[PDB]
């Protein structure tokens, strides 16, 4: 798990230098208009993702990037005999050099020889350990375009955005609502299977304990825990613990420590249900601190084969996630990107204030960091509300014009 | 609404690069904009108002001075922010002769207090009021009323300060607004007296509570330099009382000649909006700065800003 | 010309109602997420432009829009024989009713209904004032330039539903083209005035036939100016005249001073709109300077940025925020055409410093045209809380 410690861009567009030092938890980058914020985020995303062929579309003289581990990537663009040459050098002495003509030819064609050489270089030197979840400023328009894309496929959207916004634009990998729904379904399935495995194992162990044994307030505690794990979501596939407690009490009224194992069996199970569903529960609680008149919930029923994940309204009407507005979709996506149920990323968000009221803006970063994922977040923003309470993490970029 | 919050405003201060001035209300914003524009018509200063900053605390929801003090405490040191809070009755001693403990503009780390009770008290030089009432007042006999004012203002400011101080003592800010009316005042050889009518919306207990303190104060307020009296009056009540006194002067002048015209003029100006009077006075005060010597202004604040 | 005074939307989307009253100069609309802000701007844009054919794509019960002049357009969607009808009734007593099926079919194809709508619009003086519409998606559509209005509107309707207004905000490319056209017009007016001044100066000299420090200053000022860079032979003339006068009446010098002052005044008046717009834009941009150059011997004026080293760049190199600033300022400039300006979230990609001077600098350009804004940022409404509206739907 690396993180950017310094980006020193020189002669970007042949008009301004820009050196920036980063933190490891949160970096709110602000600055006057035309200061290089978007260019800085684009450089970061392109270096992190390993896409070194896009630097042939940017005019510069140096891009030095220092990682937390200690790897230093130096990218030059030197003109030799009127031919441009992008050379990438690492800290261990390995370099790759390719001509801008071949890079543009490969971009126009689309795995050319240049692409294969770059890919082998990146793979050998381990320059793709951490991905980069890039949230473009034009989120709403792109989301309307698609579905009228995923964190992995993300190929048609990237091509469209590159045609519209030049060929240095980092690939769009931010997770869409559809991928979030699929991921939540998969996580719920995994949690269900884990809970079933735990039930099997604990049944075996408790039977062993009871067989080994064969050679007052307990009832109240059993009832108190039985009510908890009976009328709660995540156990709708079976909600008859009240009957079990009633029958146990009836039989007792009609050895002494036998009921003790019951409290253990229920206790451990309840604890497991709060660790298997931990990530989804945290993410949904974070999301529901924003939505009003709708809550995001998962329903388990015996009739329906697939556990349903979607919005719940007070009247009891479920609905797919697509019904949410633009602001809700953005909230959901960024909160997922910062949630524990990702893979690995350096979440880059450009203008997180698009289509958000001040109320949600003030609580956005606080709730994103509330999930202790540890993923480095870089936010290029103009809204003072987004940065409230994090004035000590702010980075002001002021490029030094030549 | 869509106003900022205290933390959001501190973040805005650290983000922005302009020079800012934080005033308590929305009228001060206009007057100080006029002052700054006069001294440098191309000024990149922004005057923000605490009234448009939301505070979660219920106590702070209406106390703008506490809002300014809080923001100053949390952002002390920054060199692109200046604060301007009103002086209320702080540092004012009412032992016999009304005295000003601090005779200059209080300054404490970018926080500046007003010379008098508020920005509206800079307007209380005889020259400014006399000039600024002509531009808006009709003429039943204009120049006559102006001349009668020019003299009556000497005791008028003492009486107005007494009214404000009595209101402060009885802990009823708005009482002078409705209790006193233009027909109420009485003029006797350039001497202002405040007769007591019979009917009053507030309970007669309130009327007594005011008038007793007023009578007690009057000798106290008639033994200090008129400058202190002009400093110790309040803004809105002072403006309203001055409107009423000009109305009374209109009636006194016009009663001898014609009843209808005098009554029309007096009852007319008695309805003129407070915003109009305050804007005219601000225009006169800004247009009459430095040229005279008895006309004050927040010089220290202007020096600190820009 | 005209200006909306009220809007009474009923059963919009079968979910809520609304009733908003608008000021005459500036209206700032703020509210919580889900409020009918975008729908309100769309309804006002569609009603002003006369695009009543688009109301076949909205689910409503009765819309009532009233201008300042007195018209009280009222659009009613109803069901007769299980067929949806949109009836547009004016205050004059007229009425046109068209079927929703015909509108949907025509929009799919693109007709008699379109011709009837146009006839109603033109006959009753309904297209009097257009409405610039700055959508929430300005960078994507602006970048979708690789009529602009027609193609962009088709795209934006394929994306964001068919009720969207026609997108006719002045794009940066259109801004550059219009600036160049205004430059050419200024130059040609200067030429015409030059000919007329030559004639009248011959006349004035002849009439004479039957202070030098000021002329020095005027000639020096006029010689160094991008506006009058072509001739540029003014210092030489003044020096020669001074030498001749010294060697050797003053009425000729008076005539010359009058002529030079008149030419300078006309030059200031011709480039008035362009210079004012460029000054307004340059109150914002830092480290750059929008400027023009009518020189090179290549007869095509250059309009573009000027960095502080003599390096020129085109307008396409600007960032999103700077381009949006350009666009909005032009929409508020005297070079714009349509009165009503409907800007949806003018706070996109704009620094707080610029948000805090945007409305002052747009109202300072003395166009006098109505501006309606929908903002989520407190920085845009500062100093304009008397002109701020809050809309709250009465969810039914
Ligand atoms: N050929 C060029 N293409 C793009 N940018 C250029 C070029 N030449 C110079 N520049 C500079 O690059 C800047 C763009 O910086 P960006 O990072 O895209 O803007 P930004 O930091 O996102 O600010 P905002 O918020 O988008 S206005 C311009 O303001 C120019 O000063
Ligand atoms: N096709 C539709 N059918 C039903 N309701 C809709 C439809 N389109 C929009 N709405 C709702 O109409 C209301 C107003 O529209 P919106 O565009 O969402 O206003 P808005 O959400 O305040 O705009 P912002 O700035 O993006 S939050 C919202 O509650 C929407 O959910």
């Amino acid at each position: 798990i690396r993180t950017i410690s310094k980006i020193e861009l020189s002669k970007i567009h042949n008009r301004y230098n820009l050196t920036v030092d980063f933190f490891n938890d949160l970096n709110v980058i602000h600055g006057k208009n035309g200061a290089g914020k978007s260019t800085l985020i684009h450089v970061i995303a392109n270096i992190v993702n390993g896409d070194f062929i896009r630097f042939a579309f940017l005019i510069f003289e140096e891009i030095k990037a220092t990682y937390s581990d200690g790897l230093k990537i130096v990218i030059r663009r030197d003109k030799i005999d009127e031919q441009s040459f992008i050379s990438v050098t690492l800290s261990n002495g390995k370099y790759i050099k390719f001509a801008v003509g071949e890079a543009m030819a490969t971009v126009r064609e689309i795995k050319s020889m240049l692409a294969m050489d770059i890919d082998k270089f990146v793979k050998e030197n381990e320059l793709q350990k951490v991905r980069a979840s890039y949230f473009p400023a034009f989120r709403t328009m792109l989301e309307a375009w698609s579905s009228s894309r995923s964190s992995f496929y993300n190929r048609k959207a990237s091509a469209f955005a590159r045609e519209l916004f030049g060929q240095f634009l980092p690939s769009i990998n931010y997770p869409s609502p559809m991928e979030i729904e699929d991921r939540l379904r998969e996580e719920i399935r995994r949690a269900q299977l884990g809970i079933a495995a735990y039930e099997s194992r604990t049944f075996s162990e408790s039977f062993v304990k009871v067989f080994s044994a064969l050679f007052g307030e307990l009832l109240k505690e059993i009832e108190g825990l039985a009510i908890a794990q009976d009328s709660s979501i995540k156990n709708g596939y079976y909600a008859e613990y009240s009957k079990v407690y009633e029958e146990i009490r009836s039989l007792i009224n009609r050895v002494s420590g036998a009921l003790v194992v019951y409290r253990d069996a229920l206790r451990d199970r309840q604890d497991y249900q709060e660790k298997a569903f931990s990530e989804i529960d945290n993410y949904m609680s974070s999301v529901n601190s924003f939505l009003e008149d709708k809550e995001m919930a998962y329903d388990f029923d015996l009739r329906r084969k697939y556990p349903k994940v979607g919005l719940k309204f007070p009247d009891g009407s479920w609905s797919p996630i697509r019904v949410l507005s633009s602001g809700e979709r953005q909230l959901l996506t960024m909160l997922y990107a910062a949630s524990k149920m990702g893979d690995d990323a350096i979440v880059l968000i450009d203008e997180p204030e698009i289509s958000l009221h001040i109320d949600w803006q003030e609580d956005l970063l606080k709730r994103m960091l509330s999930q202790l994922s540890g993923r480095q977040i870089i936010v290029c923003t103009h809204s003072p509300s987004i940065a409230t309470g994090y004035e000590d993490f702010m980075i002001n970029i002021s490029p030094e014009f030549i | 609404s869509c106003a900022y919050t205290i933390d959001s405003y501190i973040t805005l201060l650290t983000m922005s690069s302009k020079k800012r001035l934080l005033v308590e209300g929305r009228h001060d914003r206009s007057h100080l904009y006029q002052l700054i524009y006069k001294f440098n018509p191309a000024s990149k200063v922004k005057i923000d108002t605490a009234q448009d900053i939301k505070a979660s605390d219920k106590a702070m929801s209406k106390n703008n001075r506490l809002k300014i003090e809080t923001i100053h405490s949390k952002v002390k040191g920054k060199d692109n922010i200046s604060f301007l809070c009103d002086r209320e009755f702080r540092e004012f001693a009412f032992n016999d002769q009304i005295e000003d403990l601090l005779n200059s503009h209080y300054c404490d780390d970018s926080l500046y207090w007003t010379l008098g009770h508020s920005l509206e008290n800079y307007f209380f030089n005889p020259s400014i009021i006399i000039d600024a009432f002509q531009f808006l007042s009709p003429s039943e006999y204009k120049y006559k009323a102006i001349e009668l004012f020019s003299e009556l203002i000497s005791s008028s400011f003492a009486v107005l300060a007494a009214v404000s101080l009595a209101a402060k003592d009885i802990d009823k800010a708005g009482l002078p607004a409705a209790l006193i009316d233009w027909k109420d005042i009485v003029i006797n050889d350039g001497t202002i007296k405040l007769i007591r009518r019979d009917s009053y919306d507030i309970d007669s207990a309130c009327v007594d509570s005011f008038f007793n303190a007023f009578d007690a104060v009057l000798p106290r307020v008639i033994a200090s330099d008129v400058g202190i009296c002009s400093r110790v009056v309040r803004g809105h009540t002072g403006i309203l009382l001055l409107q009423k006194l000009f109305s009374a002067c209109l009636y006194y002048v016009g009663r001898e000649d014609d009843a209808l015209q005098a009554d029309s003029s007096a009852n007319y100006f008695c309805n003129l909006s407070e915003l109009s009077l305050t804007t005219a006075l601000a225009e006169s005060w800004v247009r009459k700065i430095g040229v005279l010597e008895d006309v004050y202004f927040p010089d220290s604040l202007l020096k600190n800003i820009e």
